[PDB]
């Protein structure tokens, strides 16, 4: 769909133009949903190996929510920039065809006409 | 406290009613705005609701 | 709505992290307090819905069901705790688990503004009843219970799910709020047939209708006491909230759209209230029973009036909470005697007066003794009825009467008569029994005195 | 793991320690032949490390603390009923039976783990491949069905198709009239019920079936009552043995690593042992197994894993 | 002593727990610097300074 | 097998699926295609029993007459065109034999006779890397020439793939089979969204590895090869029946778990085509795979199957098996639903 | 099969009962030889007697459903006098089910068909009428 | 011969014999009565009594007391000045264009 | 009284060959 849009300048995670953009939050609920299942996966680690669930091994859980973290910020910072590029072509695009998009006449309802159904 | 876990859940309705109205102040693109409720503001506030 | 969920998603490390003795004392209480929150949903307005935010609202309709949800959640806790007794630590916390998960999704559904967001959480309700019944159900047919059930809800769903995408990428928004104002009639033609059922057969079968209702008694028979109630009393519901809310898209076309389930609803209810006269099972009369009312308000959405709606809510709730106290006194009555099996156990009220007392008045609130909301919700259902056409009165006094037939011979099986000689374990009742019995009756005995708050978003 | 392919890579070949006197040796006979002496003055004059003879609480032995647990958590059977009731209505010779081929089969793999990881010999007593013994004689006795032998034909044939024969087998001949008259000087008073019947269907089943299959893979020395006590005589034989025959010679490192990553997985070990046949003697209900296993999981020690126990003594889980 | 053999696992890994922590360290302070960059540029090209 | 001869055949296996991404030369695909199935000839035949050469076999006749077609469609191609760019072809008859082919490689229905009989015959890890990693390179090989696939060919191909994986994985006792079989359907699901948006393609792609790494991972986790040793599981590690029954109710597509995501999306993208009778078909059609999924939860994690004596024997003592990344897809493939919007890093 | 399926929608219905017939004859007599043809492929019959006997049974069940379809609903649409309308397509479709229960000679797998392939009929008539796409060609 | 190995069903446990003042909570005596006293508590006391004491005092609950006094307002100011009560069209014809026929 | 759970004849139906 958009490989015309990243055909140019190929493999590039983020390109230099989605820096223009606002990163997102550390307090990003995605971000804590995010680090929310590394910390659900760090238990079912402790659970399938017959440990302590809520107990054992800190520094694992504590690796994998900071994983998780890491990994789900580049993913959304990637998925910011491309539905930022997806609306700036179809505005582009929008603008620069003005015939195929034209104004749509407008009336109040005093003019236009609705058939009635009545129900009974 | 020994009593920590009959805490967990009234401090939840608490979280979760600081959300509700940090996000009813998020909503506010039409504060005083709605053509049945414009008015001019009473002195000593600025805004209608929170 | 976050003030509601929270606590129901903190519910689960509270059960998580209880002692071995205070899980079921820890849930109660905690949700006894959300229940008593829950009320604060009644700042409803006579012209504009109680809008929170983009994604939740809540209107009069769904009130009604969200406190009725919230109120069951406790009564479910109460009455699952003595047949999971001797049961492991881990199974328990994951029963709970499963109550309160399915108690999250039930909240999340009557308050949704989208309606795919409502589809997703009314289709994410199946898999916490599917593994209450398959699990903790006591008899060999629970695996095919739980087939028939998951398999009828799916084959009615998933068309659903492609017309509400089809409405999404036709119309630009599924918003609930944008549908009210954007609405477009729907005209005469094959295309649009096919639509109306694509969007009605899901909630048609989740109700039931009649000739889709095969897989409510077995369902409702093989599921846990808790499993029972839930489905009884709030997931049938899920079919008329989606009707309520999805009839608004298919108009002008229900108006004969709607003449062969008018039909088979109208003629349905005859049918299921002849087979609960013939019945010998207890829970599967209590469940054809359901059929009936739950025809009752099918016919109310489909002829689409003012009074036929105020009759189908208030006929709702009420028979939510008539069928969920019918089932706890059917399961205490198994609990005594470890048969399902109506004519074993006879003569009870020699023997449990209270407990007779309780059934007496179940029995008459399930025939509509007024002025009880269950006559109120049936009498409002009759008028608009009538005013759809006069024979429509033939067909609901035959009902009715067969209606007040199966109730007495329930009540008159049970409980009168001489008692069973070779039984003799017949305990005295519970404080536990009876004060689930008390909290199903009082708030439907109080609601009389105040009805207009669960009339629906039209009163 | 402590042993894996990073290991092997770097540099853990199993062949570098392996000396001349790495030889695996199994001691046979009938129930009081007095192998047991002759297996332990063996196992002190070569310098090998000997296991002694496996029994229901040997699984017992090796985890844990090493004391016996109760015999509704291992076997769920006993021998003493055996002896008493061979035919008993619940199925309890077969179910032994069965317990005992595995627990047989445990020890088979300790004993290779111990000689591929370390390099020195082991003695062992009754190894897996002089098991079946004891069944051919119970079912030729009409203790049990031909169901039982099925099963047991099934997964030994599973089981013992990939670990490697002893290099030495010794035999002791001791006469059924000797061996009664030994049970009965031994003042057991549940062994004093078996018959001659069993010995001698024992003592037929090891010459005319174990021997001749034996031989062939590996080497057989057999002896009398009276030469066995010389061990001497029997050092001086297994020194003086020309070793030609049988899969251990075709040994490479690939072989034998792989070997030993097999040897020191017990539950890859065991798996085919708890096959789905359903018999009557070995099949148990849901409930009575949901019972036991939330009784054997109450028990100290056995909640967690090895080293995340805190009621038996154990620190810095918070940082394991 | 409880255990009969010695397990695995009965004393920590303390060069494997010291990786752990620190890359847990390294991995977060690196994130906050990049999250720390990536507003400053922000702010740096839509001149809201 | 050494371990360092393994490492490099499986680093060669991964070097032709590269090849086949990254080159932008027809023969130099067709050299990634026969890379790939020469190394990975070796580790199907791991075990050495007539099974395992009866499957090599069968692969190896079926791959090496799919390169044959393939070289076909290509030298066609470039009789027509004069070129050797990977990109749209021009002569119908090579489009038609380069579809053919990839199907043929991928194993739809109806040249899906090879696949449950080649995953019953090896072992898991080599059937996990067969159907997991080995279908990433003819996927990308169609998500490069679209503009010149015709729609009849590959809607059929994909509404037969579907109906003929639920109805063979109806009968399967083996785990192997269902596994073949459901892969077959989603190979179905993924071909039908191909020529509308490939990204769905992609993202329901990435869901089924994901899935069924899972499976297979708790399948080699628990020894497992049957539906009743699977069964067994309830009195060794019931941690492991509570996984299988939540990633097999994901594999259905039942929400609000992951799976559902899949169809969901593919069912939004085709109704926006104005196809709406092939949608409700695929999703009539999936609830068989449902269908056997719920009856593999029923016989391992919602009843009590009886057990046999030697489970003691196996309480006794704790896996060790190096069960790599299980929480991780574990958890990944059921809890995704509120991340959805995230496919629109697959563009 | 394109020009097959043409050349039967190319006639208006309730005109040419003759010509009709023919032409869901013909489809018929295609589908039931691809079937055939598979039959024989991937079951092997025990002779060539009786792969061929099996493939004229077929081939001839089909033929004959789709001439009983096909006269069955020109002849409805001639009577009645609607030529636009799927209910001559159910009874047509229902026609062919009871003759595929007279081929297997079984009453109840013939009533199913003539409910199933009613409907499949009737559905058909539909989407020809409103101009359903089945292989919908991409538009967005 | 003899089925597989089971455990009998085990016989119904009576509690009223060890606890005679059981309200079938629980087995424990403290446990029993505490959940007797928490369910009797919050709910009796605490849901229905204060919950019905909200629904009773609802403040105007769907604006029917307004409507009603409304309602009044506009009869009288209609009923003073001559007009009638109430028109048979809901919107001005003034306002609205019929379609042209 | 209690909870039915598969006997011999339920898990001996279900492994089989084919289903
Ligand atoms: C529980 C069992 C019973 C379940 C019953 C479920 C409902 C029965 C009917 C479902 C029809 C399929 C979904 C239709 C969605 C229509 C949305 C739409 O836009 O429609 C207009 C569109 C119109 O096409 P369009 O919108 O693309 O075109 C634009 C509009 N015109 C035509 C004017 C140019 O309708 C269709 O595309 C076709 C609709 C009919 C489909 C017929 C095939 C399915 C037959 C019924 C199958 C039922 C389940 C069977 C299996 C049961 C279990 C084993
Ligand atoms: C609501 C939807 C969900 C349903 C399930 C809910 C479950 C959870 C339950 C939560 C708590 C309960 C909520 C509903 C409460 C309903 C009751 C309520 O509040 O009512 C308010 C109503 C309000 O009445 P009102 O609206 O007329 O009052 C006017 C309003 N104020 C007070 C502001 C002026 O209360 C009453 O009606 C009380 C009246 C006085 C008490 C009764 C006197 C007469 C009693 C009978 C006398 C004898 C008669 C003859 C008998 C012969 C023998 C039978
Ligand atoms: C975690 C993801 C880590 C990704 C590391 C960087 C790899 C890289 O450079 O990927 C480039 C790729 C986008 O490159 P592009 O050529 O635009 O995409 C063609 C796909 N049709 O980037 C992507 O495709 C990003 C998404 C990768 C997701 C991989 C795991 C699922
Ligand atoms: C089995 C369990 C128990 C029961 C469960 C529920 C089962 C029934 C659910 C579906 C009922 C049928 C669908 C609703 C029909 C309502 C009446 C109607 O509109 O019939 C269509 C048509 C009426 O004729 P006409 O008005 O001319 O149609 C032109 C429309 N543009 O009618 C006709 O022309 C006659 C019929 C023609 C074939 C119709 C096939 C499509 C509908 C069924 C699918
Ligand atoms: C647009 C997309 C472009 C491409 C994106 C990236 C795609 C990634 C695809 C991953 C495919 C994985 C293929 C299968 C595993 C490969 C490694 C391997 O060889 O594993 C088998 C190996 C065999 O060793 P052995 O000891 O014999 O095992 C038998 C059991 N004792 O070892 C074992 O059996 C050890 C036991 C554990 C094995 C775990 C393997 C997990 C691999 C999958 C991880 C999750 C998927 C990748 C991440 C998401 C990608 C979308
Ligand atoms: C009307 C004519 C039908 C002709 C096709 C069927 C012929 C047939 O059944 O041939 C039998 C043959 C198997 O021969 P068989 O006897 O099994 O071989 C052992 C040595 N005698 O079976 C085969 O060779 C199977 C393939 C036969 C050809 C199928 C494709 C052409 C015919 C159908 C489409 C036209
Ligand atoms: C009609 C008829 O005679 O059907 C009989 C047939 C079985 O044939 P048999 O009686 O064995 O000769 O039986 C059949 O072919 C099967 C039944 C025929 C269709 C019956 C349809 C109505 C059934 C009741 C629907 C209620 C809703
Ligand atoms: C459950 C199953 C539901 C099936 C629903 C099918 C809906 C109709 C789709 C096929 C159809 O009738 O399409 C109409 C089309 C004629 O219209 P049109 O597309 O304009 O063809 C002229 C060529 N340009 O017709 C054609 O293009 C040719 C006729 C197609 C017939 C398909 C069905 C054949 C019989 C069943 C197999
Ligand atoms: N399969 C078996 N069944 C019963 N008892 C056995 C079996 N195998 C070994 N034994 C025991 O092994 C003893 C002989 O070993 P030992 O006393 O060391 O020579 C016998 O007295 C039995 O108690």
């Amino acid at each position: 769909m958009m490989t015309g849009r990243q055909a140019r300048a190929p493999l590039q995670f983020l390109p230099d133009e989605a820096r223009s953009l606002p990163p997102p939050k550390l307090t990003d609920p995605r971000l804590a949903y995010i680090g929310f299942l590394g910390y659900c996966s760090g238990l079912i680690d402790n659970a399938i190996r017959r440990r302590p669930v809520l107990s054992a091994g800190l520094h694992r859980q504590f690796l994998y929510i900071t994983s998780f973290v890491f990994v789900g910020y580049y993913l959304l910072k990637r998925q910011d920039y491309m539905y930022a590029v997806r609306d700036h072509d179809m505005f582009s695009y929008i603008k620069s065809h003005p015939e195929d998009f034209p104004e749509k006449d407008k009336k109040t309802y005093r003019e236009v006409f609705e058939e009635f159904h009545p129900v009974r | 406290r020994d009593h920590w876990i009959h805490v967990l859940v009234p401090v939840g309705f608490v979280f979760g009613y600081y959300l509700d109205r940090k996000n009813d102040e998020k909503l506010a693109a039409f504060r005083n705005k709605s053509l049945l409720y414009k008015r001019e503001l009473k002195p000593q506030e600025e805004v209608t609701w929170k | 709505m976050l003030k509601y969920i929270i606590p129901t998603m903190m519910l689960m490390p509270l059960t998580w992290l209880s002692k071995n003795s205070m899980i079921w004392i820890n849930t109660t209480l905690h949700s006894l307090l959300i229940s008593l929150t829950s009320l604060l949903l009644l700042n409803q307005f006579g012209d504009n819905s109680l809008n929170f935010s983009l994604t939740f609202f809540s209107d009069s309709l769904s009130t009604p069901l969200l406190i009725l949800t919230m109120w069951l959640l406790p009564l479910m806790l109460m009455a699952s705790q003595h047949h999971l007794s001797k049961e492991n630590l881990a199974r328990k916390k994951l029963f709970i688990s499963m109550l309160i998960l399915l108690q999250l999704f039930l909240i999340m559904t009557f308050t949704a503004t989208e309606l795919i967001f409502f589809y997703i959480m009314f289709e994410a309700t199946l898999v916490p009843t599917l593994i209450i019944i398959t699990r903790w159900g006591n008899q060999t047919e629970r695996l095919n219970a739980g087939l028939y059930f998951l398999f009828y809800t799916l084959a009615g769903s998933l068309p659903l799910l492609v017309a509400l995408i089809y409405i999404q990428n036709t119309m630009g928004s599924l918003n609930f709020l944008i549908l009210q104002y954007w609405v477009q009639p729907m005209p005469n033609s094959w295309s649009n047939t096919f639509m109306w059922l694509a969007c009605m057969m899901a909630f048609m079968v989740k109700m039931p209708l009649y000739g889709l209702h095969l897989w409510l008694p077995k369902a409702h028979v093989e599921a846990p006491i808790a499993g029972s109630m839930v489905l009884a009393a709030i997931l049938l519901k899920l079919g008329g909230y989606g009707m309520m809310r999805i009839t608004l898209l298919l108009n002008p076309i229900t108006d004969f759209m709607a003449y062969p389930f008018i039909m088979l609803s109208l003629w349905g209810m005859i049918m299921t209230s002849s087979i609960c006269l013939r019945q010998t099972d207890l829970k599967s009369l209590i469940a054809y029973s359901s059929v009936s009312h739950m025809a009752l308000v099918i016919v109310a959405i489909l002829i689409q009036t003012p009074w036929s709606y105020m009759g189908a809510t208030a006929l709702m709730i009420a028979h939510g909470l008539t069928s969920s106290m019918l089932f706890c006194l059917a399961n205490s009555n198994y609990e005594r005697v470890h048969s399902r099996t109506m004519i074993l156990a006879r003569g009870l009220q020699t023997l449990l007066p209270l407990m007779a007392a309780w059934w007496l008045l179940a029995s008459l609130t399930n025939l509509a003794l007024p002025p009880s909301i269950n006559l109120i919700g049936e009498l409002f259902v009759v008028m608009s009825t009538f005013s759809w056409s006069n024979i429509t009165i033939i067909l609901m006094g035959l009902n009715m009467v067969i209606t007040a037939l199966y109730s007495l011979y329930m009540l008159i099986t049970t409980q009168r008569g001489k008692h069973t000689h070779h039984i003799n374990n017949i305990l005295p009742s519970f404080t536990r029994e009876n004060a689930l019995m008390s909290l199903h009756m009082l708030p439907l005995l109080l609601l009389s005195l105040n009805p207009k708050i669960i009339l629906g978003p039209l009163y | 793991l402590q042993y894996g392919p990073l290991a092997y890579i770097l540099g853990e070949k199993t062949t570098k320690k392996m000396t001349e006197n790495s030889k695996l040796i199994t001691v046979d006979g009938n129930i009081c032949s007095g192998k047991s002496k002759l297996a332990k003055e063996v196992a002190e004059k070569l310098g090998l490390k000997h296991f002694p003879e496996a029994g229901i609480h040997y699984a017992d032995s090796t985890t844990g603390d090493g004391k016996p647990l109760p015999v509704r958590f291992s076997g769920n059977c006993s021998l003493e009923k055996f002896y008493d009731d061979p035919k008993s209505n619940d199925g309890n010779s077969y179910r032994l039976q069965a317990w005992l081929y595995a627990s047989r089969l445990l020890q088979y793999a300790d004993a290779l783990e111990h000689l591929l990881s370390t390099g020195q010999g082991v003695v062992l007593e009754r190894s897996i491949y002089s098991d079946f013994v004891f069944l051919e004689a119970m079912y030729r006795q009409g203790f049990i069905r031909k169901q039982c032998v099925d099963h047991y034909n099934q997964v030994k044939k599973v089981t013992v198709c990939e670990y490697l024969p002893p290099h030495v087998v010794i035999y002791v001949d001791v006469p059924v009239s000797e061996v009664q008259s030994r049970i009965q000087k031994k003042g057991n008073p549940h062994e004093m019920k078996i018959t001659s019947a069993y010995l001698q269907d024992i003592e037929n089943v090891y010459k005319g079936t174990f021997l001749p299959e034996m031989s062939e893979k590996c080497e057989v020395l057999q002896y009398s009552a009276w030469e066995a006590e010389d061990a001497e005589k029997v050092v001086e034989d297994i020194q003086y043995l020309k070793y030609d025959k049988g899969p251990w010679l075709d040994q490479d490192d690939r072989k034998l690593h792989n070997l030993r990553m097999l040897v020191q997985d017990k539950l890859e070990v065991l798996n085919y042992t708890s096959i789905p046949v359903f018999l009557p003697e070995v099949t148990i209900g849901a409930h009575q197994s949901d019972r036991v296993f939330q009784e054997f999981t109450e028990l100290p020690g056995r909640k967690y894993r090895a080293g995340y126990n805190e009621d038996v003594g154990d620190k810095w889980i918070w940082l394991k | 002593k409880f255990y009969i053999q010695e397990p695995p696992h009965g004393s920590p890994n303390w060069l494997k727990v010291g990786l752990t922590l620190g890359t847990s360290a390294f991995l977060w302070i690196y994130l906050i610097k990049q999250h720390n960059e990536d507003v400053l540029e922000y702010k740096r090209r839509n001149g809201l300074e | 097998m050494n371990p360092i001869i393994l490492i490099i055949i499986l680093m060669t296996v991964m070097l032709g699926t590269i090849i086949v991404m990254i080159s932008t030369h027809w023969l130099l695909i067709w050299i990634g295609f026969e890379m790939n199935m020469l190394a990975i000839i070796p580790i199907m035949m791991k075990k050495h029993n007539p099974r395992a050469t009866e499957a090599s076999t069968k692969y190896f006749l079926t791959q090496s007459t799919a390169s044959m077609l393939l070289m076909m469609a290509i030298i066609i191609n470039l009789m027509f065109s004069g070129q050797w760019t990977v990109m749209k072809l021009f002569n119908p008859m090579a489009s038609m034999l380069m579809t053919m082919a990839l199907a043929m490689k991928l194993g739809m229905a109806p040249f899906h006779f090879w696949v449950p009989e080649v995953t019953q015959g090896i072992p898991l890890s080599s059937g996990l890397i067969l159907l997991t990693w080995q279908k990433l390179a003819p996927m990308s090989v169609l998500y490069q020439i679209l503009p010149s696939i015709n729609l009849d060919l590959i809607l059929t191909l994909s509404i037969l793939s579907i109906t003929i994986g639920g109805w063979g994985g109806l009968n399967q006792t083996q785990l192997r089979k269902i596994m073949a079989y459901s892969s077959i359907a989603h190979m179905g699901w993924m071909t039908a969204v191909l020529l509308y948006n490939p990204t769905m393609t992609l993202l329901n792609l990435i869901i089924y590895i994901i899935m069924t790494s899972t499976m297979f991972t708790l399948f080699m986790a628990n020894s497992t090869t049957t539906t009743l040793s699977l069964s067994h599981t309830w009195n060794k590690a019931p941690i492991m029946t509570i996984l299988v029954l939540i990633t097999l109710l994901s594999m259905g597509g039942l929400p609000p778990l992951s799976g559902f995501m899949p169809k969901w999306m593919i069912i939004q993208e085709m109704t926006k085509n104005d196809s709406i009778i092939l949608p409700t078909l695929m999703a009539i059609t999936a609830l068989l795979n449902l269908y056997f999924y719920m009856r593999l939860t029923y016989s391992t994690a919602l009843t009590m199957f009886p057990s046999t004596n030697n489970m003691k024997m196996k309480w006794q003592f704790p896996t060790t098996k190096r069960m790599t990344l299980l929480p991780t897809m574990t958890v990944l493939s059921t809890m995704l639903l509120p991340l959805t919007p995230i496919l629109s890093i697959l563009e | 099969a394109k020009t097959l399926l043409h050349q039967y929608w190319d006639i208006p219905e309730g005109t040419e009962c003759h010509r009709k017939t023919y032409a869901a004859t013909s489809i018929g007599g295609a589908s039931g030889l691809v079937v055939s043809a598979y039959s024989v492929a991937l079951k092997t019959p025990t002779s060539f007697l009786e792969g061929v006997a099996r493939t004229g049974r077929y081939t001839f069940t089909a033929a004959a459903i789709g001439a009983i379809f096909g006269l069955t609903s020109c002849i409805s649409a001639q009577v009645r006098e609607k030529p636009d309308d799927p209910l001559n397509y159910l009874i047509g479709g229902c026609a062919g089910g009871l003759t595929l229960g007279a081929r297997t000679r079984s009453y109840g797998i013939g009533a199913a068909a003539c409910a199933y392939m009613g409907l499949t009929a009737a559905l058909v008539k539909m989407g020809q009428l409103e101009g359903w796409k089945v292989f919908a060609e991409p538009k967005v | 011969t003899l089925r597989w190995q089971e455990d009998p069903e085990p016989e119904d446990e009576n509690l009223y014999e060890k606890n005679p003042d059981s309200h079938g909570y629980d087995k424990d005596p403290a446990v029993d009565v505490w959940n007797m006293r928490v369910v009797f508590f919050f709910g009796f006391s605490i849901v229905l009594v204060l919950g019905s004491t909200f629904v009773a005092y609802l403040p105007d609950y769907r604006m029917q007391e307004w409507a009603r006094r409304e309602a009044e307002r506009l009869v009288k100011y209609r009923e003073a000045h001559g007009l009638p009560l109430m028109e048979s069209n809901c919107f001005d014809p003034s306002k609205i264009q019929l379609p042209e026929d | 009284a209690r909870q039915w759970q598969p006997d011999v004849e339920w898990a001996e139906q279900y492994g089989g060959a084919v289903m």
